[PDB]
């Protein structure tokens, strides 16, 4: 069929055998595991797990995932823990990609997993800047991204898109200041979800 | 259709002018007021009534796809005329 | 090692708000009502959290709406109103909470159309 | 498949030495850089002479704005706002009402110049080729407020280019 | 193209190549800047019967992750092992 | 006791006896698309986007007036349903006028979006279509009745909760028309809420002509004030102007309904 | 009731990491205003330290407490190695910022904000 | 126009010493060139 | 004997299988200190069982790196010691011992 | 130890030196953040679109196919054959793009000015590819979810032809400026050298692993639209430094050439986006006659079409690595989130590792052999 995405069962179900595989050797730690329609495998973990998957996932013969793809986070207010924390791994031995998922929230510190990945060390600055997640034993952890002294994080979604303030240079006192932000347009909010559900497949439960 | 206010500013054809007593027209001093002189409900009132001799009519602006999407207009109402809401032609049953 | 901790939660001082915009809003939590021009029921499904609205006002230059209220797009979803009421309270909000309107349901019938001594009987179709 | 591109054992033998070391003392590889150097001094440059020549560019260039006319002067635009709707930068503001004949016509439309992306998402917006992006990209100004420009702007540059811009749609509407 | 033929000798040798075969400057070889109009083909969904959208709507065939397993024999790997790339029969090493 | 059982894609659900089809599916979740029917008004099933299939039953029946019988399976996503969907949206699509960026409703259309999810992704008809000429009914409803689909909701809203026997159909067939006949204004303490309900863009509200497009308004929940009886409303605004207001639906107050001085 | 902590157990283990924190900040305002040459006093400087860590005197949970102590120590951090510039150190004191109203009477006159 | 020069030097403009009032013969500007002979210069089109 | 693994720091490794019968044995030896019903002894078991029987029935080491895929023979060795090194990480970690803790309801729940 | 505070956007180096020695490198970045994920979550699906030409900027289409295959595979659609090898020529054409900014600005960094006229001319010859398809020479915006914007006009295949014909010998006029040369090479060789099993655990990718002579690109792994039809070799490193990968991005020239005949011979006929009207807007003579393509362009243009709920990593082999996007989708029309995988922010982040026992002067080299834009690394 021209116009539609092709399945691929043999990835679905290899992925699918593995995350069985991986649930049944850290049942310690893994709380969900899925396999998308695209064929793309979820661990989903608890937050002290952190560590101990990573470092079996990168070096478990079977497993091998020595590469961070990304690592990142997800904000979901309604959540009591709103931050996802999400880890995208590759093998190259098995050609395969994997996402490890836990959660945290404010004030709970994350495990630093630059132990195991060097590449961590800036996605976890990253996070730490943009949504305010504490990570534990990191060599650095500190601001990568905001200006000196910014204040709040502003991939949080309660985070204003303009932010609070805005620079601009003053002659009186002959530097750049910072002062509250006003817009001479404000931003346009547009409503644009229709209220004809589009995707039943996706139907929650009343 | 432009006409200047008691104060010699142009109107524009959204009838926009400022006031008598409005600072903001200083901003013209030494400059100008840009206004577009060929009033578009001038232009299309020119046009003539196009004569056809069916209840029903069709308008796509002119140019095939370079015009507007194709509209019906009903001419049964003998008092006026049926004006196409896109570009304004107006049409008329003989 | 877990410890102990018996305080509400609060994360005022640790968000970087303005202290302006923390206790001078009033935010509002409800599930916003249909819009009537539409029979689709889909937008009322979750719950919303929004602040009151402040001053707009016409640009010098160009009349636009200008705007000093950096909350004023602000606009979170919720999947309860629990959920909702949890958020405002760690955040320091005020608000008021709306409990959601349902429609009740109705009793139909096609038949009723041509009641034999009822007042339901149409007189068109 | 691959291929190394640095992976190569240099000969021993006496011939293959002397080789390398008169390319060491006789700087043999750097006078073969002065060979190509010196050819291109040699051949045309590449360079036009701008105002009076001009890059040359396509009938689908996105330059500056401007609102169309019909033939008969009527403005394409009806106040749809799908433009408005699916500008990327927010550039586009529209008003509109009824006109004094009835007609659904804007009574505002700024583009701001120094929002917008030059995208062209407008004019594949646009159901009645009202806005378009013109030709021109040869309109820089001396201050910011010249470029926020309002509907008056924008008609005038209709008229303005529109000899240029209807043969330019011409040239390219079969493939939109 | 308009150099003289010692010039030319000039910069071949001292390029070490043929540089009149492969001149960096445009000339006649160009497309012609104006061209017919292309007339474009129509895609497949573009039939008169046959053509329910149900059984072409890529989304709705779309379903939520099969859960696995969730906290409400021999081993295995990922995928099955890479294969070892092969070295190019086109030119092994530079 | 009363109750009996019926299912819903499988899933089980008690109704009391006289639940439509429709009704049984708003009890999981599953809104069925409509025109004609609302449930404020009485039914019609004319309009036929309703239309659903009934496990083991080789006809769709019309969800909105049909009664659900018991031991009943309602597939609202079966090939059948969908097709039946297709169909009936293929045909009110066929005269409809291309006004979309002309008219008003653009934006926040029944039409529109139950095209978009549930009718095809292209046209098949390749004839000319039908235009009828516009009536005046006052003031305050412009119509353009090109756009009209003919669901009569705006009929049984005036004849049923205005009390007003003004609306009606004359002719047959595909030249049937809504209107008065005779030249004749809708002037009603009620007659604004006939905007609100008509699903297209046929009768549309005067003064708000052209003003505005639904994405690009806020909603602001207020309470109306023009009398006593404290009708629940939206406010729309935009850029710091009210363009409009609404009602808000509230079953102990206004339900869904204004007048046209709130409005 | 039972979290994870992220450095204290209890509130007097992390009011010795404020006071350690403060004492830090106190010493480093007279290098600060000499390297940004910054027109204001030292006791300014201090005033300053003390009023930012005033408005925080009302925390009562130990993880708040080391969150702020944490990002506290950022922000000393980022003085100290003179990554800010001189515009961030003065950004504390808001001197262009006119004095806003905050009595009901000159709130009324101004405008419609609370 | 000169088609024996490569490809971007095959159309010039020699501008007006003098345009709308304004004296041009030193200060020319690329915006003087008016539409309809803006598509050939810039090889918008072939035919002038 | 090659002269290069190809990978940079990837030494070539003048005695691969002695190598890897030391390394493979030394890692069951650290597998029997984890309980027998634990999944990662029994599945790292299994998987170091059939590589150390393929290198004792394979003195080739050319024919013995397309029995084992694992890329270069250094490379096997590499993931050898990567396993022997996790191996008694998870003695510490016993990542077989239940759940530590479910989440809260809705943790995993999208859209939500 | 001296203190420099300061040593493609703009970067602050806050370095230590020992003397000579580079003894710490502590980039200090954000200089040009402008906070485009928060962004994308105020646009639509195709309002997103152009976020991704503004990323990587030498690499304008690249970016756009990463983010339309995301949305694409979120979608369950497909793009049609001959907008799949539209994708991979323009996609080979952005290679030689951004190699052409990366080998010559390097060389312009250390001194070595010449080539960068010689190949931005033949940039600009590219430029005009771009222009002529899109009607912008950089920002095309015309790769999207669904396909391309337009098709092909008339007489561009020609034109590509053309130059693919003389380019090869462009490329060996830069190598003969570079390659042998002494001083080229004193720069280069064994400056930065990376393990290849340090280059896989820092996150490295693209040149920056298969320099170090890991065998891995995912045009050839994890292939995406045509590339599984075309035939190429990947070049490797032996060395890990930055003459071996100076000498594959040299090489990856080449077969970007090799690619590009083949997609110009094996160019198909037929639609350049895909036939259905929910996800690409109908063509605008249906859009101005048929009442369905006019309700689907007025919907396709103010809300934009739907995503099913879901959440993917979509990656591919950009010129400069591996770019990836995370991209959630909450069911509406505006993704609930999307995070930008730059391939330059890992190899940023490691530059302090690969700089440590040389000189100021190789810090300048690393930066250059590691080819890095800050709007990619901030966003
Ligand atoms: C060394 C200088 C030698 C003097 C002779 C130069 C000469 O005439 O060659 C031009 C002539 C044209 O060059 P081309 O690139 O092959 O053709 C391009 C077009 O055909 C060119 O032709 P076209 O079809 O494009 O026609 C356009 C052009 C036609 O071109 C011309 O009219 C030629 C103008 C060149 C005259 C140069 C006079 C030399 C005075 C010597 C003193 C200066 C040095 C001190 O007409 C003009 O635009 C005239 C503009 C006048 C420009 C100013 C010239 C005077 C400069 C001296 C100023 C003194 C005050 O070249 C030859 O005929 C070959 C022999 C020239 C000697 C080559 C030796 C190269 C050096 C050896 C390698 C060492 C590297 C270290
Ligand atoms: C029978 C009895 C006879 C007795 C007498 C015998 C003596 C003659 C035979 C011996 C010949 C001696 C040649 C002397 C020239 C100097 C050679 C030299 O020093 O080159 C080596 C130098 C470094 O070489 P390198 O590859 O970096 O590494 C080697 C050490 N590790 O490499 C370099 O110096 C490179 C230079 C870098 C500068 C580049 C810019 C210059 C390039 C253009 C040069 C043009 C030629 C100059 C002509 C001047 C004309 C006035
Ligand atoms: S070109 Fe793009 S950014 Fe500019 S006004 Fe049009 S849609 Fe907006
Ligand atoms: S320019 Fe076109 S798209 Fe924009 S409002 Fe006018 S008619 Fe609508
Ligand atoms: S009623 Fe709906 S479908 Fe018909 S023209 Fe108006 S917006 Fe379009
Ligand atoms: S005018 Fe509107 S409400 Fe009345 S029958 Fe027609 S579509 Fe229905
Ligand atoms: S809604 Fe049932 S027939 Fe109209
Ligand atoms: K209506
Ligand atoms: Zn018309």
């Amino acid at each position: 069929r021209p116009t539609v995405r092709p399945r691929n069962d043999v990835a679905h179900k290899q992925l699918s055998a593995f995350g069985e595989y991986v649930a049944e050797i850290l049942p310690k730690y893994v709380q969900q595991v899925q396999v998308s329609c695209f064929n793309e495998l979820e661990i989903c973990i608890h937050p002290d797990g952190v560590i101990p998957v990573l470092t079996f996932l990168r070096d478990h013969s079977n497993a091998q995932f020595k590469s961070l793809a990304d690592l990142t986070a997800v904000d979901i207010p309604t959540r009591q823990n709103r931050f996802e924390i999400v880890y995208n791994l590759l093998s190259l031995r098995f050609n395969s990609r994997i996402r490890v998922k836990t959660y945290t929230d404010e004030l709970t510190p994350i495990e630093s997993s630059v132990p195991v990945y060097k590449a961590a060390n800036w996605y976890e600055r990253e996070i730490w800047d943009m949504f305010g997640v504490f990570f534990a034993n990191h060599p650095d952890l500190r601001r990568i991204l905001t200006d000196y002294g910014f204040e709040g994080h502003p991939f949080r979604k309660d985070f204003p898109l303009s932010g609070y303030v805005e620079l601009r240079y003053d002659d009186e006192v002959k530097r750049v200041v910072a002062e509250p932000v006003e817009l001479a347009q404000e931003f346009r909010k547009f409503d644009l979800n229709s209220p004809w559900e589009a995707f039943p497949a996706y139907r929650q439960p009343p | 259709g432009v006409r200047t206010s008691p104060t010699g500013e142009k109107v524009t054809h959204t009838g926009q002018v400022y006031d008598d007593g409005d600072y903001r027209k200083v901003r013209f001093v030494g400059r100008q007021k840009e206004v577009n002189e060929n009033f578009a409900i001038d232009l299309i009132a020119e046009q003539p009534v196009s004569q056809v001799g069916s209840r029903v009519i069709s308008c796509d602006g002119g140019g095939g796809a370079l015009g507007h999407p194709r509209v019906y207009i009903n001419l049964d109402k003998e008092t006026k005329t049926g004006t196409c809401g896109y570009c304004g032609l107006q049409f008329r049953q003989q | 090692q877990l410890i102990t901790v018996d305080e509400k939660l609060d994360i005022t001082t640790i968000t970087g708000v303005p202290e302006e915009h923390i206790k001078t809003r009033k935010a509002r939590i409800f599930v916003p009502a249909r819009n009537n021009m539409q029979s689709g029921v889909n937008n009322t499904k979750k719950w919303k959290m929004e602040f009151d609205t402040r001053e707009r006002w016409e640009n010098p230059l160009m009349g636009w709406a200008s705007t000093a209220d950096p909350l004023s797009n602000l606009v979170l979803t919720f999947s309860t109103k629990e959920d909702a009421v949890a958020f405002a309270e760690k955040n320091g909000w005020s608000y008021d909470v709306e409990e959601r309107k349902v429609p009740k349901p109705k009793s139909k019938s096609y038949g009723a159309n041509f009641s034999w001594n009822k007042r339901t009987r149409v007189s068109t179709k | 498949t691959y291929k190394y591109v640095n992976l190569r054992e240099p000969s021993m033998d006496m011939k293959s030495v002397t080789d390398r070391a008169a390319q060491t003392l006789l700087w043999t590889e750097l006078i073969r850089g002065l060979g190509m150097t010196l050819s291109y001094l040699f051949r045309e440059p590449a360079t036009i002479n701008y105002p009076f020549e001009k890059g040359p560019l396509s009938p689908r260039f996105r330059g500056e704005h401007a609102l169309r006319r019909y033939p008969s002067g009527e403005e394409r635009c009806i106040a749809c706002k799908l433009c408005e709707a699916v500008c990327p930068a927010q550039a586009i503001t529209i008003e509109a009402e009824p006109r004094a004949d009835g007609s659904r016509r804007t009574t505002r439309y700024d583009i701001d110049m120094t929002k917008c992306i030059y995208c062209g998402f407008c004019q594949e917006a646009c159901p009645v080729d009202a806005i378009v992006e013109g030709p021109n990209f040869e309109f820089s100004t001396e201050t910011h407020e010249e470029l926020l420009y309002n509907k008056e702007k924008l008609l005038n540059n209709g008229d303005k280019w529109e000899a240029e811009i209807a043969a330019n749609i011409q040239a390219d509407y079969l493939y939109r | 193209a308009s150099a003289t033929r010692f010039i030319q000798w000039l910069r071949n040798w001292a390029s070490g190549r043929d540089l009149q075969a492969k001149l960096q400057l445009r000339y006649q070889e160009i497309s012609k800047r104006t061209q017919p109009p292309p007339k474009l083909p129509v895609g497949p969904s573009h039939k008169l019967s046959n053509n329910y959208y149900c059984t072409r709507d890529g989304r709705r065939e779309a379903m939520p992750p099969s859960i696995v397993m969730s906290s409400q024999k021999k081993a295995v790997s990922p995928a099955p092992p890479i294969k070892r790339w092969e070295l190019s029969q086109d030119e092994p090493y530079l | 006791s009363n109750l009996i059982e019926v299912f819903v894609d499988g899933q089980s659900v008690m109704v009391e006896p006289g639940t439509t089809v429709l009704q049984a599916c708003e009890k999981v979740g599953m809104q069925i698309p409509r025109f004609c029917y609302h449930e404020r008004l009485s039914v019609a099933g004319n309009c036929r986007m309703c239309l659903v299939e009934i496990e083991k039953a080789p006809k769709v029946v019309a969800a909105c007036a049909m009664p659900v019988m018991k031991g009943w399976n309602i597939l609202t996503n079966s090939e059948k349903t969908k097709k039946a969907r297709e169909g009936v949206m293929e045909f009110l699509l066929a005269n409809h006028p291309l006004d979309c960026p002309i008219c008003d409703q653009g934006g926040e259309c029944d039409l529109q979006d139950q095209s978009m999810m549930f009718g095809s992704d292209r046209s098949r008809f390749l004839e000319g279509k039908r235009a009828v000429e516009d009536k005046n009914i006052g003031p305050l409803v412009k119509t353009i009745m090109t756009r009209c689909i003919q669901c009569t909701r705006c009929i049984r809203f005036a004849s049923e909760i205005a009390g007003v026997d003004d609306l009606g159909t004359t002719g047959r067939g595909n030249d049937m028309q809504v209107g008065t006949y005779i030249e004749k204004m809708f002037m009603s303490e009620l007659s604004g809420n006939i905007i609100d309900i008509c699903p297209v863009g046929a009768l549309t509200s005067k003064p708000y002509a052209f003003t505005a497009r639904p994405w690009e308004t806020r909603k602001t929940e207020s309470i109306d004030v023009m009398d006593a009886v404290g009708s629940n409303i939206v406010v729309s605004t935009r850029t710091g102007e009210v363009m409009r207001i609404l009602p808000r639906m509230h079953e102990d107050i206004n339900e869904e309904w204004i007048s046209d001085k709130t409005r | 009731t039972s979290v994870k902590p992220i450095f204290s157990r209890d509130m007097n283990e992390a009011k010795r990491r404020v006071r350690e924190l403060y004492r830090a900040w106190y010493r480093e305002v007279p290098n600060t205003v000499h390297l940004f040459q910054l027109d204001i006093s030292v006791k300014q400087g201090r005033d300053k330290v003390r009023e930012m860590f005033k408005k925080n005197a009302h925390i009562t949970d130990p993880r708040v407490v080391d969150l702020l102590v944490i990002k506290g120590k950022m922000e000393l951090e980022e003085t100290i190695k003179v990554w800010k510039q001189r515009t961030h150190v003065m950004r504390f004191f808001h001197e262009t910022e006119a004095p806003r109203p905050k009595d009901f009477l000159s709130k009324f006159y101004v405008g419609h904000d609370p | 126009e000169d088609n024996k020069q490569f490809f971007g030097r095959h159309r010039w403009v020699i501008y007006t010493t003098e345009m709308n009032g304004k004296n041009t013969f030193w200060d020319v500007d690329g915006s003087m060139v008016p539409p309809e002979w803006h598509r050939w210069l810039h090889c918008m089109t072939d035919d002038p | 004997l090659k002269k290069t693994t190809g990978l940079v720091g990837l030494a070539v490794c003048e005695t691969p299988h002695e190598r890897l019968k030391i390394l493979y044995t030394k890692i069951l030896d650290v597998l029997g200190h984890i309980p027998k019903n634990a999944a990662y002894r029994k599945y790292t078991e299994q998987i170091t069982n059939e590589k150390l029987s393929m290198v004792k029935a394979e003195p080739d080491v050319k024919k013995l790196e397309e029995r084992l895929q694992g890329g270069q023979i250094e490379e096997v060795i590499l993931q050898a010691e990567n396993e022997l090194s996790l191996a008694r990480k998870m003695i510490q970690w016993k990542p077989w011992e239940p759940l530590v803790e479910e989440p809260p309801a809705s943790q995993w729940k999208w859209p939500i | 130890n001296l203190t420099l505070n300061f040593g493609h956007g703009v970067l602050r180096l806050v370095m230590e030196l020992s003397g000579e020695m580079v003894r710490k490198c502590d980039p200090h970045i954000g200089l040009l953040h402008r906070g485009t994920e928060k962004l994308i979550e105020y646009k639509t699906y195709l309002q997103a679109l152009p976020y991704f030409d503004r990323l990587d900027y030498v690499s304008m289409m690249c970016n756009e196919q990463a983010y339309s295959l995301a949305v694409e595979k979120l979608l369950n659609i497909r793009p049609p054959p001959r907008a799949q090898w539209i994708r991979v020529l323009f996609g080979e054409i952005t290679r030689l793009l951004n190699h052409i900014m990366a080998v010559t600005t390097h060389a312009l960094d250390i001194g070595a000015m010449t080539p960068f006229f010689w190949m931005f001319e033949e940039r600009e010859k590219m430029f005009e590819f771009y222009e002529r398809v899109s009607g912008a020479r950089m920002h095309a915006a015309y790769v999207r979810p669904g396909g391309v914007h337009q098709d092909l006009p008339l007489g561009l295949m020609d034109d590509i032809y053309e130059f693919s014909k003389n380019f090869s010998l462009r490329i060996d006029e830069l190598e003969e400026m570079l390659t042998n040369n002494r001083i080229w090479r004193n720069r280069t060789v064994d400056i930065g050298i990376v393990t290849a099993e340090d280059a896989l655990n820092y996150g490295f990718s693209g040149v920056m692993l298969r320099g170090s002579g890991i065998q891995w690109d995912l045009r050839k792994t994890q292939p995406y639209d045509v590339y599984d039809q075309v035939e190429f070799d990947v070049p490797i490193g032996s060395r890990g430094d930055c003459y071996d990968r100076y000498l594959c991005r040299v090489e990856e020239m080449r077969q970007s050439i090799r690619i590009i005949s083949q997609c110009l011979n094996k160019m198909p006929p037929g639609e350049i986006k895909v036939d259905d009207a929910k996800v690409s807007p109908p063509k605008r003579a249906e859009m101005k006659t048929s009442m369905e393509s006019l309700i689907h362009h007025f919907k396709l243009y103010t809300e934009g079409y739907q995503v099913p709920p879901g959440a993917t990593y979509t990656a591919i082999e950009a010129p400069k690595g591996e770019f990836g996007v995370y991209l959630v989708s909450d069911g509406s029309s505006r993704p609930y989130r999307c995070k930008i995988k730059a391939p330059g922010f890992a190899h940023l982040a490691g530059l302090d590792k690969m700089s440590k026992g040389h000189m100021l002067a190789d810090v300048v080299a690393i930066i250059g052999t590691q080819d890095i834009v800050f709007g990619e690394v901030d966003r």
